[PDB]
């Protein structure tokens, strides 16, 4: 009558599971996350210019 | 809570292919109807009052 | 919208990489000795010609 | 696809009106007659939306009311075989890299690099298109 | 049958689509995130050597503590090779249970050691630290099948 | 369906019982999969030291030295972060 | 009567000698049919082309520094003092029919020889074709690569030229003469005196037509004999074990395809010799110490040494009344590079501990640390190679020359680390992809489940399927997995008529049924052999 | 105007504002429940935690069946 | 692997059942072609601005259009569009080889159009007019040569689709691919009709 869950969710994940996804990513969700991270990196790069 | 737009009808990390289910889509708030069935009548009653 | 994926999911992957690499080669103007583009974002005609 | 077609029909109506009024008010009441840039751009964005809306209307008349278009459509109604959505593929990044090579070759006027980039673009587009059609190796 | 007090609905399939009010959380565990992470690290890879599913049950295990421990172990996904450490502070009780596949791998010898570590830490006043210490000791004791 | 499963018995010979595990590197038994972390830490530290040492040279320039400083600093920061996290058990 | 003549000649051969058993062994020898195993054959064929063109070139080349005024046919260099080597190279280019083509295809064959040696080295290193057995084969192959590098170095330096003579002055003279204890002595022994000594080109000609090519031929013979009698290793597969070679026999298939590959490789080399201009020595005036160009690069195989020279940060030491120039740094760097390359298999075995007799290759993904190290080394080599080209890179791609130099300097410690980390994680993620394919089947198009709106990719299991939908996961066997139903029996039977018109339905059905039967027969034969071996 | 003053202002006002806002916000009780004290009664619902450590046949639920609890020992303690 | 978990005879199939639903590939192609229309709109704007700013004699004295070579090429492009539509009909049927024949002759006629455009380019360059030579020359070359690049892209698409049909069995997926390639070719010939009417007749 009770569920066996983890004390905390997996923090990061096993070595070598994302690098190949990014190259071969075809899930819109992962691509959207790649957009957000990469786009935000350009925000910092472009924002540094304003400073 | 009280979310809508059908993206909240799935696990917070969405399953690959976004869904294991789909609720009855009736209005612009499928997830609100899914989570609060009692409001379904209310959302229609007060809709036009504005 | 309740869909599992975008219409052309290899295409949207190409769109991201075109964005990333297209963006980088624009930033690449800085590493050149002259620098990036002098003309403003608008890049008006006479100031932009060779 | 009635609403999908009607959206583009409305856009076509508005853009045609804008193109016509711009052309008239620029042929007369402008310093040098018709602008010939805004006029052409407005005419051909009217053409853009007109092509899209005409195709959507053709499809709407060709197809019976889909569950998606049908209000009061149950999930089971649309439940069935969705088509082939491409799984993981590393050809998009190669296409982007090839087009970036061609683009830098165009920027830095290097005809050799432009040719190499175009060859790589052809190769990578061929790879992407043939990805799910390259039959098993026949030895 | 009744779903959560508010906002949780049974869906077309078995899964229950639940909601939480915007300001509040879902896990509601009464432990620091870092200590929960440390315990998860233990259970996850400090037990990989044991190759036996290590489980922790902080809930109250009343009546016959041994038997309630037996059935909460049964509730573990793979009780065949599993080691469940149950702590009830409402009863100040520890109970460790093991699967049949977890036999003769040093588990039985490690049982008193793990329970002693847990008890020492608890009397010091650290439930989570005691759980981690017990998990570490038991994992060190247990040998892979 | 037109594919046959593969049976492989490669000769094995460290026994992999210490170091990396299949859960972390699925093909741990199939080849060299573990580089000691000390090796990578010392390599990063020596790379940073080499970058800093290249500042001493016959160049009147200064942006070169600043680039060396920045790259050495980020290398040392990464090495320190990794070492600290592993010391504490991959925390924070 | 060709059949009668062949039978009579066979009887004569088997009477004079008795080669029946040995010849049958050679013909029946089985060679794996993997494409990556033709990479060494590329180098072998390029070497053969090099020999054939080099004989022709030696028939016309005159090695000497004896000064001469051209008085030839090439007008832009007339009355200019030049060495006999340069004069006869110009004569080959202009006043000998097909001489320009022969020398161009020779140089292109040299470039392909180096490139294919490099690619073959990559293949063997990444697939682990050197451990326990074949480690000596790797060692002699490393010696062969070094010899090829220096052979090309002496080759493109053979026609005394402005570019190549400048390269000689840099490397052979400066590096040799900077070496602390014996540097000047080695320089004088090699050059018969000061740098422009009147024996350098004759000595290099000897070294390049007879001495070094003789050693290369001997080492290639040893290499091929070792590969022949230490049966070629193979990738893990259905019927492939550590105690068998699955492939095709020498006579019917392997021999014909190897000969055809040789034909195609020499065709590529000839096409490049025709269409692509290589080393226009006529453009590159005769060597004069006072003259120089801006390019000043060696061939791509020595480009990494030149890039090391460029990038290394001008560190010189001055002991008591002595100098230790920066040339010694690059010399020691090259020594370390070659020592590590030659001694890697022994280094790898000392580190890991594996001395087991390995006959089954391992996919580069299956060995993350070694593929990571190889990627790191290739990244460093590419960094050095482009550092040597920083001059033209800066010129064409508008980047300041100092910026390119310092990009190389910083990268040669940053880029190797980045590539190591990326390659390690990439290999592990390829392993993870293989495991996910094993445990879930191949991916396909999405389907919406009937009762509810669940979306499922509708995978296809690669093994026995459990009573319910999910399959029994398979165990990784060191062999590639099909990640596209494309490559399985799915949508692969187009009308077998022609490109423009169909064929009769009876013929098409016969052909496709026969092909399907052949595929079934091959797969069943592999399956039964695998079962017999492992049971 | 007062080059040093302007530099100090642009470098400090952001820092002062950041410090003030951090004192205001980062020093507020978070939504994470406070650590459970041993003295206090255990009010939270039962918490069973599992490692997810080993491989479990196939991910598919069906076919697992219920072989049995198959107990393999015991232990006890009272702090 | 009993038979297959995905009961499909093609590893790749139509992205949605097109009988009851819109063809996603066709929809995307139509939208992208509508965008390429705006690209050519920018080119047309350039040309029309140059025309407006010309001082009466829009084609300068050195330049002289060759209708003798411009009418055959546009007629050949119209014929190519007709043959492409015939190939589309073949693809709608299961006629793999009929589609291949129609698309091969379409590719040949498109290549003939490209070669004719190149010949007219060579003749024009010889007779003075050049991209740097004059504003008319430059706008004309930009417009018509970007269209020629689009035609070359269509030729590449044709050969690539034909290779795909060779390598895999004909299915609704390949039929739709042929349909969208034909949509691109029809768009190319339509923009060519516009460019011809503008450059040559309207001037
Ligand atoms: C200006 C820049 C030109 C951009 C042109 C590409 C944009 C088109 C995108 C919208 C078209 C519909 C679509 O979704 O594309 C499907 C597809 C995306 O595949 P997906 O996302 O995985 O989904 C499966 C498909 O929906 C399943 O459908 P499919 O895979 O079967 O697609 C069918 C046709 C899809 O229909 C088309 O895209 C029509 C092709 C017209 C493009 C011709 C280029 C014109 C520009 C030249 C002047 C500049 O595919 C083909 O078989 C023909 C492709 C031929 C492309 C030739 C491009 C070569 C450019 C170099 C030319 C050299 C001359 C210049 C010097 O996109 C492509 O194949 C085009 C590749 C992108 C090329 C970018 C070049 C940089
Ligand atoms: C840092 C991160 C940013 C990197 C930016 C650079 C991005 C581009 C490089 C990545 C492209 C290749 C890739 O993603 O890895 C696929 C591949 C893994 O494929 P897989 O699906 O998992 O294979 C499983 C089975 O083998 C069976 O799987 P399969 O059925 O799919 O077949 C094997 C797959 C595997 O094929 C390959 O591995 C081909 C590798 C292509 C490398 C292209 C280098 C571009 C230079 C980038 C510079 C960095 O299939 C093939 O396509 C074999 C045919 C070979 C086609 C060669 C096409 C050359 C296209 C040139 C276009 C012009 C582009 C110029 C720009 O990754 C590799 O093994 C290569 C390592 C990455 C290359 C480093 C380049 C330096
Ligand atoms: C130069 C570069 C160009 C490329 C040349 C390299 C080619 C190498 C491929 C090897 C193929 C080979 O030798 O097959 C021959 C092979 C000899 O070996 P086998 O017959 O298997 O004997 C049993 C095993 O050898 C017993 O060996 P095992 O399997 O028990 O393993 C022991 C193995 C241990 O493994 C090794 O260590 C082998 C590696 C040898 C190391 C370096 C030696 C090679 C140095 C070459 C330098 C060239 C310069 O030791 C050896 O077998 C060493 C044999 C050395 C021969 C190397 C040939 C080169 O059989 C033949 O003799 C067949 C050809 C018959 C010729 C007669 C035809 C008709 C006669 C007409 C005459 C005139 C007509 C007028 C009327
Ligand atoms: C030692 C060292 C590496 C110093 C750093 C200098 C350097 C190489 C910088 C990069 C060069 C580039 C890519 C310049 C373009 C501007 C730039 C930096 C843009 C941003 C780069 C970036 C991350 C872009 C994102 C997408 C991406 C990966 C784009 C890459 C684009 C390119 C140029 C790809 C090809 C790489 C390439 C060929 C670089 C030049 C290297 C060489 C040695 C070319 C040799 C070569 C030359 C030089 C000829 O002139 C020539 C003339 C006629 C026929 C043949 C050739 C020929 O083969
Ligand atoms: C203006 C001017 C002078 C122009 C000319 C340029 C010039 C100077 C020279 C080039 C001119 C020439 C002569 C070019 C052609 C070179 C040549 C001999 C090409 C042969 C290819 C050809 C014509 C094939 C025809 C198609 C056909 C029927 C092929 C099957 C029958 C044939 C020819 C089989 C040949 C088999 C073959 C390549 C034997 C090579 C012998 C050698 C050296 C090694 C054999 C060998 C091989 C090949 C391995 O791969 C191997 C792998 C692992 C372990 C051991 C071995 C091993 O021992
Ligand atoms: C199996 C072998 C296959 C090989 C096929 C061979 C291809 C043949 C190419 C075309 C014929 C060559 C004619 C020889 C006459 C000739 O040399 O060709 C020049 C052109 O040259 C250029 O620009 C480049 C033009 C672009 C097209 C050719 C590019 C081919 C490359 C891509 C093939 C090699 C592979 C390289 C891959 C690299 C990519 C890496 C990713 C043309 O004159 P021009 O243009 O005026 O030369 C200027 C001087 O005058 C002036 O001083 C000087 O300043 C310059 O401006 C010079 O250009
Ligand atoms: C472009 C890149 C540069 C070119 C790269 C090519 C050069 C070769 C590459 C890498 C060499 C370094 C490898 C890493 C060495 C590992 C060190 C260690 O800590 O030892 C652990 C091992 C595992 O033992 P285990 O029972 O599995 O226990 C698991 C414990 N966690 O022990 C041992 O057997 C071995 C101990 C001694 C090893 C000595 C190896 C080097 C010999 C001198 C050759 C020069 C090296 C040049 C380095 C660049
Ligand atoms: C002149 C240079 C070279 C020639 C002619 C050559 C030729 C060959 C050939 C034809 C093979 C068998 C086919 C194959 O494995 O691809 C082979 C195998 C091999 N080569 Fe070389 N190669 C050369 C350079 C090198 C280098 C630089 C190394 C290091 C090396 C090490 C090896 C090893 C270890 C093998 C055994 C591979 C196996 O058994 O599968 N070779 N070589
Ligand atoms: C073994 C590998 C060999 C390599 C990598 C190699 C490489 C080269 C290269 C790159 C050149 C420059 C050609 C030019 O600049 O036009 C050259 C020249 C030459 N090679 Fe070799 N070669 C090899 C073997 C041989 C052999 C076996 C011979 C004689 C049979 C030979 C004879 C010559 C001659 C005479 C020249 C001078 C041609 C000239 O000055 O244009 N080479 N070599």
């Amino acid at each position: 009558e009770l569920e066996a869950r983890r004390p905390f969710p997996e923090r990061m994940g096993p070595k070598g599971n994302l690098i190949y996804k990014l190259i071969t990513t075809t899930d819109h969700k992962l691509i959207g996350i790649m957009y957000c991270v990469v786009c935000f990196a350009f925000f910092l790069v472009g924002g540094l210019m304003a400073l | 809570g009280y979310g809508n737009s059908l993206e909240w009808a799935t696990s917070c990390p969405p399953p690959r292919h976004n869904f294991t289910e789909l609720p009855r889509i009736r209005s612009e708030r499928p997830a609100f109807e899914l989570h609060y069935p009692h409001m379904v009548e209310r959302m229609r009653a007060e809709a036009h009052v504005g | 919208i309740g869909a599992p994926d975008v219409a052309f999911p290899r295409l949207n992957a190409l769109s991201f990489w075109l964005f990333l690499f297209g963006a980088l080669i624009a930033i690449a103007g800085f590493i050149t000795p002259g620098g990036a583009a002098d003309f403003g974002w608008t890049a008006y005609s006479p100031l932009t010609d060779a | 696809m009635h609403i999908e077609a009607r959206l583009f029909e409305i856009l076509t109506a508005f853009f045609a009106l804008a193109a016509v009024v711009y052309a008239v008010l620029t042929a007369m009441f402008a310093t040098g007659g018709v602008e010939w840039a805004g006029t052409t751009a407005l005419v051909l964005t009217t053409g853009l939306t007109l092509i899209t809306g005409t195709f959507f209307r053709f499809v709407a008349r060709r197809l019976d009311t889909r569950p998606e278009d049908y209000e009061d459509a149950e999930i089971s109604d649309g439940a069935g075989e969705l088509g082939f959505f491409a799984p993981h593929s590393w050809w998009p990044i190669l296409i982007s890299l090839s087009f970036s090579t061609a683009a830098v070759g165009a920027a830095l006027w290097l005809p050799w690099l432009i040719a190499a980039g175009v060859a790589f673009v052809i190769t990578s587009v061929c790879g992407l298109v043939f990805e799910y059609y390259w039959g098993p190796e026949k030895h | 049958e009744l779903d959560l007090p508010y906002g949780s609905a049974l869906t077309s399939s078995g899964r229950i689509s639940a909601v939480t009010e915007p300001g509040e959380l879902s896990v509601h565990y009464p432990f620091p995130t870092m200590d929960l992470v440390v315990l998860d690290d233990a259970l996850k890879y400090g037990s990989r050597a044991a190759k036996a599913r290590f489980a922790v049950y902080i809930g109250p295990l009343g009546a016959d503590t041994a038997a309630t421990a037996r059935e909460i172990l049964a509730n573990v996904p793979t009780p065949e090779n599993a080691v469940l450490l149950a702590v009830s502070p409402d009863q100040r009780a520890i109970e460790v249970v093991y699967g049949a596949d977890v036999k003769g791998r040093g588990i039985e010898s490690a049982a008193p050691l793990g329970v002693s570590a847990a008890a020492a830490s608890f009397k010091e006043g650290n439930l989570i630290d005691g759980l981690i210490s017990a998990v570490r000791v038991m994992s060190a004791g247990v040998s892979p099948a | 369906m037109s594919s046959t499963q593969d049976r492989s018995q490669l000769d094995p010979e460290v026994e992999r019982h210490t170091g990396v595990d299949v859960e972390d590197v699925p093909s741990a038994e199939w080849g060299w999969s573990h580089m000691p972390i000390g090796v990578m830490h010392i390599g990063g530290l020596l790379s940073a030291a080499f970058l800093l040492v290249m500042m001493r040279g016959n160049h009147v320039g200064h942006v070169e030295d600043w680039f060396l400083i920045g790259f050495a600093a980020v290398i040392v920061a990464l090495v320190g972060r990794n070492w600290w996290l592993r010391r504490r058990g991959w925390i924070r | 009567d060709f059949a009668k003549l062949a039978a009579a000649q066979g009887d004569a051969i088997d009477s004079r000698y008795h080669p029946s058993a040995a010849v049958r062994r050679q013909l029946n020898k089985v060679f794996p049919t993997h494409w990556s195993f033709l990479l060494g054959e590329i180098a072998l064929y390029s070497f053969i082309i090099l020999l054939l063109t080099g004989v022709w070139l030696t028939l016309f080349f005159d090695p000497s520094m004896a000064h001469v005024t051209y008085d030839g046919v090439y007008q832009p260099l007339r009355g200019v003092q030049m060495s006999r080597a340069y004069e006869t190279a110009l004569d080959i280019s202009f006043e000998v029919r097909g001489g320009l083509f022969v020398r161009q295809v020779h140089h292109w064959a040299a470039l392909m020889f180096a490139a294919s040696i490099m690619v073959h080295l990559a293949r063997i290193f990444f697939t682990g074709a050197f451990r326990r057995p074949r480690e000596a084969n790797w060692v002699i192959g490393s010696l062969l690569l070094i010899l090829a590098m220096f052979e090309g170095f002496f080759g493109y330096s053979l026609p005394d030229d402005l570019l190549s003579g400048t390269g000689i002055r840099a490397a052979l003279s400066g590096i040799t003469m900077g070496i602390p204890v014996i540097g000047t002595w080695m320089h004088w022994a090699l050059f018969g005196g000061d740098f422009p000594g009147e024996i350098l080109i004759p000595r290099l000609y000897a070294l390049h037509i007879l001495l070094i090519p003789g050693i290369i031929l001997a080492l290639i013979g040893a290499h091929l004999a070792l590969v022949w009698f230490q049966k070629h290793t193979q990738f893990p597969g259905p019927g492939r074990t550590e105690t068998n070679v699955v492939g095709v026999r020498v006579m019917p298939v392997f021999a014909v395809k190897s000969g055809a590959f040789f034909a195609m490789i020499t065709g590529v080399l000839g096409l490049m010799g025709g269409l692509l201009t290589i080393n226009p020595i006529w453009n590159l005036g005769p060597y004069k110490p006072s003259q120089v160009s801006a390019g000043s690069q060696p061939d791509f195989y020595m480009m990494w040494t030149d890039g090391l020279i460029r990038l290394w940060p001008a560190w010189e030491f001055y002991p008591f009344g002595h100098t230790i120039p920066q040339g010694v740094w690059v010399a020691v760097g090259m020594g370390l590079v070659f020592a590590l390359l030659i001694a890697y298999p022994f280094i790898e075995k000392k580190v890991t501990g594996d001395d087991a007799h390995h006959n089954l290759l391992q996919r580069p993904r299956d060995v993350p640390v070694r593929t990571a190290i190889g990627s790191m080394a290739i990244a460093l080599y590419l960094l050095l190679t482009f550092a040597c080209m920083n001059d033209i890179i800066a010129l064409k791609f508008h980047i300041s020359l100092n910026a390119t130099t310092w990009i190389g300097r910083i990268g040669m410690v940053v880029l190797p680390a980045i590539v190591y980390f990326v390659a390690y994680r990439w290999a592990i993620s390829l392993q993870r992809s293989d495991r996910e394919v094993l445990e879930h089947g191949v991916e396909t198009g999405i389907i919406k489940r009937l009762p509810h709106g669940a979306y499922v990719e509708l995978h296809q299991p690669l093994g026995p399927v459990d009573e319910h939908g999910h399959p029994i996961p398979l165990e990784y066997a060191g062999a590639p997995l099909p990640k596209r139903m494309n490559k399985l029996g799915s949508g692969g039977a187009p009308g077998t008529g022609s490109f423009l018109f169909p064929d009769p339905a009876v013929e098409h059905e016969a052909l496709t049924e026969a092909a399907h039967a052949s595929e079934h027969k091959s797969l069943t034969a592999l399956k039964e052999h695998q079962d017999r071996i492992h049971g | 105007m007062s080059t040093a003053l302007t530099h100090g202002l642009i470098g400090g006002v952001p820092l002062v504002l950041f410090a003030v806002l951090a004192l205001i916000f980062l020093t507020r009780k978070g939504p994470h429940p406070d650590t459970y004290k041993m003295s206090d009664p255990w009010t939270h619902a039962p918490i069973l935690w599992a490692a997810e450590e080993p491989r479990e046949h196939g991910h598919g639920g069906h076919g697992h069946d219920s072989h049995g609890v198959v107990i393999g020992g015991g232990a006890s303690g009272k702090w | 692997m009993t038979s297959a978990v995905g009961t499909s005879g093609t590893a790749i199939t139509s992205r949605v059942h097109s009988l009851n639903r819109p063809n996603m590939v066709s929809v995307g192609t139509i939208v992208w072609l509508s965008s390429e229309l705006m690209f050519f709109a920018g080119l047309f704007a350039m040309y029309f601005t140059a025309r407006a700013q010309a001082g009466g004699a829009w084609p300068p004295e050195p330049t002289e259009l060759n209708l003798a070579l411009a009418v055959p090429v546009t007629l050949v492009l119209i014929a190519s569009s007709f043959t492409c539509q015939m190939g589309v009909f073949a693809a709608e049927r299961g006629d793999v080889f009929g589609l291949r024949r129609w698309y091969v002759i379409t590719f040949l006629m498109g290549l003939f159009f490209v070669l004719g455009q190149g010949y007219e380019y060579i003749h024009l360059v010889e007779h003075g007019t050049t991209i740097p030579g004059s504003a008319y020359g430059s706008v004309f070359y930009l417009a018509t040569g970007f269209h020629g690049l689009h035609v070359i892209g269509g030729l590449v698409a044709f050969v690539l689709l034909l290779a795909r049909t060779k390598m895999s069995k004909f299915t609704p997926a390949q039929a739709t691919a042929a349909i969208v390639v034909s949509y691109y070719w029809h768009f190319v010939d339509i923009v060519w009709i516009a460019l011809f009417a503008t450059i040559y007749f309207v001037r």
